[PDB]
């Protein structure tokens, strides 16, 4: 009868241990993942700056890039 | 049925709080009824949950009036009443758990410990010290302060000044709840003041000005000056005048124990100094303390650790070193070890919150 | 390319022990068969963690200093900790309003 | 990179089905496709790289000794790092740096103690 | 106060002083124990002395003193020793706690003593004083006549003899009470005792104790024979069934045993039936024909299958990877499973003309999924397409044999031999990838047909295909030796297999022998421990992957802590991408019985780094929580479904579907979104090939067997394990080099059915039945507490949730002889008036005789 | 008494889960350091 009560305490205790560890686990886990995304970004040739000369209504745009010559390029669908 | 039994328990508790000084006329006249509500295993009957709707402070107030030979009025001369009550509180401890139900547990050890301090021995004390130590996150701010207050008194008797110094400082911290701006604060304060004097000296009373009455403050100033000047004659007189306070606290022993520190302090003030020291100059200093025992007192000083010096009595001159230079005595090492404890211990609790 | 293919005091002391131990065994063998300076610097020099003893005097002073530096860092961890307690404290508070 | 051209009767027999690659193979007959990069090496190589990468163990003793020599300067800069650090936290009221900044200092002391 | 007065007298040093101080000491020890502690040396000295007269009282005091310190075992020694002044039919709070501690102590000695010798219990050989208390504690609880408290303790203190006696004396036939207690103790011994040697002993005894009563509960009696899996237990049972002979009961029992039991077990059961001469009826049942045919009859009528869904699905994607062609051939098989209709495949043939070699083999093998459930019409259908007959490629002829092996698993007796002749034939031919695909199905089929018995004849045949070293066919043969020898392997077979992994230099043969090695240890438990080490002690990736499946399979059913610790440990500490995924997959098999616990173990791991890990947790839940509809499983699988990493989407979609099979709109609000999602993914082009494979097959799971099946790793009809199903899902769960191997899901479909079976007409009533679960919180998908009165009919879709509240109508023209029992699975009727039908139908075994 | 057995299984599973979390965090601290070296 004493024995059943003791098992109930040790469970209650264990869960709080799980709650604490879980919270920290997440903080570290995020940091690795953050660093991986950052690494994918740190592999790039850069973006060129240009000036929109004029837009064509067929989904080309005429750009004078400052890096290079003058180019016809395909308008983005993100803008 | 169930709801009605919980209600029944709330009503007895409630009744028991009301019939005191707090919320009713005079505690002593009322005591017998207060005792009838405890006694015939209705306290027992309460075990729906743990005692934390009635508290040790309350059981203390009813039982002291019943019996102390000064409120009882030597009503009886036996501790028959307390022996049954202590046993019953002891009987609770066995079925009490420590891991998540130590609300009832600390309170019962507080009541038992208290009775030993009121009248008992310093021998049996050791077991009660070890049993006590249980989380301090389960008990109220008020209850934590009382637990520390009693523990600190017990530690003083063993001459563990340091441990009591920490518990007392923690005890009296903030005031989100009462008995840390009331009469209880003044009792704590007196015991703290005593513990610092025991360590060496208390030389600050800044806090105490505002949290103690004028009647307390005067005796605090008289003691600190006696001890700082080193003058035994002023110290003795301070005990003599505030005899009523030292009796009141129930600890006339303090006077006996502190007096030894004063004569030790006097010998210290004028340090070791020059490489040879003249007898006369030291004799003059020891004459103040006790003047027909110059040689004995100086001998006692060396063995004790008040001073360390080397003596010839076939020349009658004193040789010393004078050290004011603090080379390593395991002192970095000590810092590091302490810090690894400090960071981990603090760290875990803060993290749980 | 090497790295793409692939992706303390004690270990050195154990090696040290084994050489000395081997050296002794050789010296016994060598007397038997037969019937300087390097060995002589390898005994007196180390007799006094051993060497590090004599150095310990100087080490100690700097050793307090670098300890104090770790203590500031512990305080700093406590400070960061307090913010975490508040974050938890806020969430609870919002849940009670709601 | 590794690339090979496509072969018929293999890369359609192996990998609606693949309409795309099916019109591609009846069409061009050969076109580039990328082959995977992997490695294989034995355990013998793997063990006896990591005792080179004797130089490492004996080099490790030498390094500990000369580190304690240079510690006079390395001391002073962490003193500076800390002064910046504390000042930073003030201005905000950053925290992240400070924590990273705290961890690093702990690692360095563990090393300083180990040396001696 | 003080005990210092009392103690002063103890030191005077005579007989009178010892006795007075003792009798004083007993009363207020507890409060004053502190002071008394120092005289505890005198008390113990008086203990084993007798220069005084106080010994048993001295031991008593000492117990009390020790107690108050916090040395419970120390107190326990002396409490015992107090002897005549210590009694356990007298209780105080003090008494309760040291009796409790005395049992713990007794438990400790008993664990150790059982391992050491397994008849420790047949004598006292342990501490007499402890033993005395132990028997008397048992008596106390039992005099008060609550038998669950007494039996709990007797278990715990690891002695069998107390269990026997305790129960025995109180079996008084009431009958209701005897049956219920025994059913509780059976459930207990299985679920909570993995001390395998102890557990078997309790099982064999609890079986004979129930069997000996004049009233039995025959459902419970079947459980225990399946578990201990003995033909010998079967024989004793059946001769008892001869004395009380009823054709209805004896028939029910055979419909139970045929499904659950293993192939070899079934085989000795036909032999013993033949030789006992008792019932030629039952021997036909034991050949499996009746049960499968009855399901066919059910699935043909209650099918809800739509080729418009498969049509929609195919037109939603665009071909550009042969993975899509597999996806719809496979979703079709699953959807149309058991309904004997090939309908989609019949409708659309030009795409078939496109399909690569593997994709052809799969199309052919889809017929096998549909035509499972026929063990006489199974063979017949595939005859125009075999080797030596029509087809159009040899890959098509090769898939004909793969599809035959799918069906005829669980009664492969003929088909193993039949296939063997094809193995020996085609070992010469390896010159063309047309023959490698033929011999590849050939090897799959034979391994599947010969499962659960172990024929060395098949093993030796598949092994010469390895020596000839053919690249596709060696994968099927390797996995095939593992399937064939499952749970019944030679120790020799393990050693020969293990060496050959190392020898083989083709990647596929190496992959297939890894998985091959895991299968062959199924159900071994601790007996597999030697091989686990050996697989992990090989420093090959394939072999370390293979090691993880070996624990899952060996330790399956009821979970085992040691087994979970090792698997979680590999999952955390090994960084190899195959290895971490396999060790998470592996937790789900261990944990099938205790499925509640799997969302907590895998909670963390689902939000943990590396996609292979996240993939592995999807599977874990998918296998473990299949059929139950655990609300906690679904909540964990939601994030993973729209995860960036494509094969993570895929596996979560497969996983969701297995748990939520035959669970509907209204019952669960969430499934509408889910089905929406499955559909949207195929239709968008922005998903990749792997994500749409996950999606297509997922629709295929929900809609499987014309909506009438669930996926489970046991029967409901005995409530005891079903091997086939477990094995099916572990091959199913891997697809990474195993692009045609989807088909192993046919073996994991169990119909969700409650149908009545007339005992002498063998037919299904169509009648109205009563129900209290709310219908119209059950619906027809696509294309909550209850007690309220409601209706359902017969030969309509019985859901898991529904099954619990249904009841046979009792009062038309039949007696239902043992009645319904609150779980799925048929119940044999025996008829009041067979000779007029109520509203029967003809089954399919009466369409083909 | 029967009850305790049920509860002991839940406790045990949980205990391993806790130890396994501790271990995972260790591999992560390690991973962090390695990733800073690579970047």
């Amino acid at each position: 009868e004493q024995k059943i009560q003791e098992t109930e305490l040790k469970i209650r205790s264990k869960t709080e241990n799980v709650r604490r560890l879980e919270a920290q686990r997440n903080a570290l886990n995020d940091k690795v993942r953050f660093i991986k995304d950052e690494l994918r970004l740190l592999q790039e040739p850069g973006s060129y700056v240009g000036e929109v000369i004029k837009i064509v209504s067929d989904k080309k745009v005429l750009v004078k890039v400052q890096p290079e010559g003058k180019y016809i390029v395909d308008v983005a669908k993100d803008i | 049925k169930t709801i009605e039994v919980t209600a029944e328990i709330n009503c007895f508790m409630h009744l028991l709080v009301q019939l005191f000084l707090w919320d009713s006329k005079e505690l002593e006249q009322l005591v017998e009824f207060n005792r009838k509500v405890v006694i015939p295993n209705l306290l027992c009957y309460y075990n729906l949950r743990s005692l934390n709707l009635i508290n040790a402070k309350l059981w203390f107030y009813i039982y002291l009036s019943h019996e102390t030979l000064a409120r009882s009025s030597e009503e009886i001369n036996s501790d028959n009443q307390n022996i049954i009550l202590r046993s019953t509180m002891m009987k609770f401890l066995k079925i009490a758990s420590l891991k998540h139900d130590n609300e009832t547990k600390a309170m019962l050890i507080n009541l038992i410990l208290r009775d030993f301090l009121n009248n008992g021995e310093v021998d049996s004390a050791s077991d009660f010290i070890s049993k006590l130590e249980y989380p301090h996150t389960d008990v109220s701010s008020s209850l934590e302060a009382r637990y520390f207050f009693y523990l600190s008194k017990i530690n003083a008797i063993q001459l563990d000044y340091s441990t009591a110094n920490e518990y007392i400082i923690a005890a009296i911290r903030k005031a989100p709840h009462n008995s840390k701006s009331l009469g209880f604060l003044q009792q704590s304060n007196k015991l703290h003041c005593c513990i610092q004097l025991l360590m060496g000296d208390i030389p600050e009373l800044s806090f105490f000005h505002q949290s103690n009455m004028q009647k307390s403050l005067l005796p605090y100033y008289h003691l600190t000056k006696a001890v700082k000047l080193g003058d035994l004659k002023k110290f003795t007189s301070t005990i003599t005048k505030y005899k009523q306070l030292l009796l009141k606290d129930d600890t006339y022993q303090l006077c006996v124990r502190l007096r030894s520190n004063v004569i030790k302090t006097g010998i210290r003030i004028i340090s070791l100094t020059y490489k040879k020291i003249s007898l006369r100059d030291i004799c003059l200093k020891l004459n103040l303390d006790s003047e027909q025992t110059v040689e004995y007192m100086v001998s006692r000083a060396i063995r004790d650790g008040v001073i360390e010096a080397k003596i010839n009595h076939e020349d009658g001159f004193i040789e010393t070193t004078e050290l004011l230079n603090i080379y390593d005595s395991e002192d970095p090492q000590q810092v590091f070890d302490e810090r690894i404890k400090f960071a981990n211990q603090l760290h875990d609790e803060y993290l749980v919150s | 390319g090497v790295e793409h293919l692939l992706r303390i005091r004690l270990t050195n002391q154990l090696k040290s022990l084994k050489g000395l131990q081997s050296k002794l065994k050789d010296v016994v063998e060598y007397l038997d068969k037969v019937i300087h300076t390097i060995l002589g610097k390898l005994q007196d020099v180390f007799n006094l963690n051993n060497l590090q003893k004599a150095l310990t005097v100087k080490t100690n002073d700097e050793l307090m200093v670098i300890y104090i530096s770790n203590l500031v860092r512990s305080i700093i961890a406590f400070d960061d900790l307090i913010e975490n307690k508040i974050q938890n404290k806020k969430i609870q508070e919002q849940r009670v309003k709601d | 990179d590794a690339f090979r051209l496509i072969d018929t009767g293999a890369l359609i027999n192996n990998l609606l089905n693949k309409a795309n690659i099916q019109a591609l193979i009846h069409g061009l007959n050969r076109h580039y496709y990328s082959l995977n990069i992997d490695y294989h090496k034995t355990a013998k190589e793997t063990k006896m790289l990591m005792n080179l990468h004797y130089e490492e163990k004996e080099e490790s003793n030498l390094a500990a000794t000369k580190s304690m020599v240079k510690i006079a300067e390395q001391y002073s800069k962490r003193i500076e790092e800390e002064k910046e650090l504390t000042e930073e936290e003030l201005k905000t009221r950053p925290k992240k740096h400070l924590s990273e900044t705290a961890d690093e200092t702990l690692e360095n002391n563990i090393v300083s103690v180990l040396t001696a | 106060t003080t005990a210092a007065p009392l103690l002063a007298l103890l030191r005077e040093n005579q007989d009178s002083v010892k006795t007075y101080a003792l009798e004083s000491i007993n009363n207020v020890v507890d409060q004053l124990w502190s002071e008394i502690s120092n005289e505890l040396p005198d008390i113990e000295a008086l203990y084993d002395d007798d220069t005084f007269s106080d010994r048993e009282m001295a031991a008593l005091i000492a117990s009390k003193v020790y107690y108050n310190l916090g040395e419970y075992e120390s107190a326990v020694k002396y409490a015992l020793a107090a002897k005549d002044r210590f009694d356990i039919d007298e209780k105080s709070q003090f008494v309760e706690t040291i009796v409790s501690k005395s049992i713990e102590m007794y438990v400790q000695e008993a664990s150790k003593q059982y391992t050491k010798d397994e008849q420790f219990y047949t004598k006292d050989i342990i501490d007499p004083k402890l033993t005395s208390i132990f028997e008397r504690m048992i008596e106390k609880c039992l005099k008060a006549s609550e038998l669950k408290l007494a039996l709990g303790i007797a278990l715990e203190g690891y002695r069998l003899d107390i269990i026997e006696s305790a129960l025995k004396s109180k079996l008084d036939q009431s009958t209701s009470e005897n049956v219920k207690i025994i059913n509780y103790l059976l459930t207990l011994a299985i679920t909570t005792v993995t001390n395998s040697k102890f557990r078997s002993s309790i099982l064999r005894k609890s079986f004979d104790f129930l069997m000996n009563m004049p009233n039995c509960d025959y459902l419970t009696l079947n459980k225990v024979v399946v578990n201990l899996n003995d033909a010998g237990l079967a024989l004793q049972l059946f001769k008892k069934l001869k004395e009380e002979n009823d054709e209805g009961l004896s028939a029910q029992i055979a419909f139970d045993l045929v499904s659950s039991a293993s192939q070899q077990l079934l085989e000795i059961l036909v032999t013993e039936l033949t030789a006992q001469g008792y019932d030629p009826a039952l021997l036909n049942i034991l050949s499996g024909l009746p049960t499968c045919d009855y399901y066919n009859t059910f699935l043909l009528n209650n099918k809800n299958i739509d080729i418009g869904l498969l049509n929609k699905s195919k037109s939603s994607l665009d071909g550009k990877f042969s993975l899509f062609h597999t996806a719809v051939s496979v979703a079709n098989g699953f959807m149309h499973a058991g309904t004997t209709d090939n309908s989609f495949i019949k409708a659309n043939l030009p795409w078939l003309g496109k399909a690569q070699n593997w994709a052809k083999f799969t199309a052919t093998a889809s017929l096998g999924v549909i035509h499972k459930g026929n063990l006489l019409e199974g063979k017949k259908v595939m005859a125009p397409y075999l080797p030596g007959s029509r087809a159009s490629s040899r890959f098509i002829k090769g898939g004909s044999l793969y599809g035959l092996g799918l069906i005829y698993a669980g009664f492969g007796r003929d088909t193993t031999d039949y296939l063997k002749n094809i193995i020996v034939e085609n070992s010469g031919t390896s010159g063309d990838e047309d023959v490698d695909v033929l011999l590849h199905g050939a090897s799959l089929g034979i391994g599947l047909a010969a499962m659960g018995s172990a024929n060395i004849e098949v093993y030796e045949a598949l092994k010469e295909v390895l020596y000839n070293d053919s690249a596709t066919s060696g994968e099927a043969a390797a996995l095939g030796m593992g399937l064939c020898m499952l749970g019944t392997g030679k120790p020799e077979a393990i050693h020969d297999m293990f060496t050959y992994s190392q020898e083989t230099q083709h990647g596929n043969i190496t992959r297939g022998l890894a998985v091959g090695l895991a299968l062959i240890n199924y159900g071994r438990q601790e007996l597999a421990d030697d091989l686990i080490t050996k697989m992990l002690a090989s420093d090959e990736s394939l072999l370390r992957y293979g090691g993880a499946f070996t624990i899952a399979l060996a330790y399956a059913g009821t979970g085992n802590n040691s087994a979970v610790k090792r698997l979680l440990h590999v999952a955390v500490s090994d960084s190899n991408d195959d290895v971490r995924r396999a060790a998470v997959i592996a937790l789900g098999f261990v944990l099938l019985r205790d499925y509640t616990t799997v969302p907590r173990i895998v909670q963390l791991l689902s939000k943990s780094h590396n996609a292979h890990v996240r993939c592995g947790t999807a599977f874990a839940l998918g296998i473990a929580c299949a059929g139950k509809g655990l609300q906690s499983a679904i909540d964990v699988l939601d994030p993973l479904t729209k995860d960036p990493v494509d094969f993570v989407r895929q596996a979560a979609m497969i996983a969701l579907s297995m748990i939520l099979i035959q669970q509907t709109e209204k019952l669960n609000p969430q499934v509408a979104d889910i089905n929406k999602n499955f559909l949207s993914v195929i239709t968008n082009k922005h998903q990749e090939g792997l994500a749409k494979f996950g999606a297509c097959v997922a629709q295929g799971i929900m809609n499987a067997g014309g909506r009438n099946v669930t996926i489970q790793l046991e029967n409901a009809d005995t409530g005891t394990l079903d091997t086939k199903s477990v094995v099916g899902l572990v091959m199913f769960s891997q697809f990474w080099y195993w692009f045609p191997l989807a088909h192993f899901l046919s073996l994991s479909f169990t119909p969700t059915t409650v149908i009545g079976i007339r005992g002498s007409d063998q037919a299904i009533p169509k009648f109205q039945m009563n129900c209290y679960a709310k219908e119209d919180a059950f619906s027809y998908p696509r294309m909550k507490y209850s007690s309220k009165p409601y209706k359902v009919d017969n030969m309509t879709r019985i859901l898991p949730q529904q099954s619990r509240y249904i009841s046979f109508i009792k009062d038309d023209r039949f007696v239902p002889v043992r009645k319904f029992k609150g779980n799925n699975g048929v119940v044999v009727l025996r008829d009041r008036e067979p000779k007029e039908p109520v509203a029967l139908i003809e089954t399919v075994r009466q369409m083909k005789d | 008494y029967f009850k305790l057995k049920k509860l002991e299984k839940e406790y045990e599973l949980l205990t391993l889960q806790e130890d396994y979390i501790k271990d995972e965090q260790r591999h992560l601290k390690r991973e962090l350091k390695r990733a800073q070296e690579e970047v």
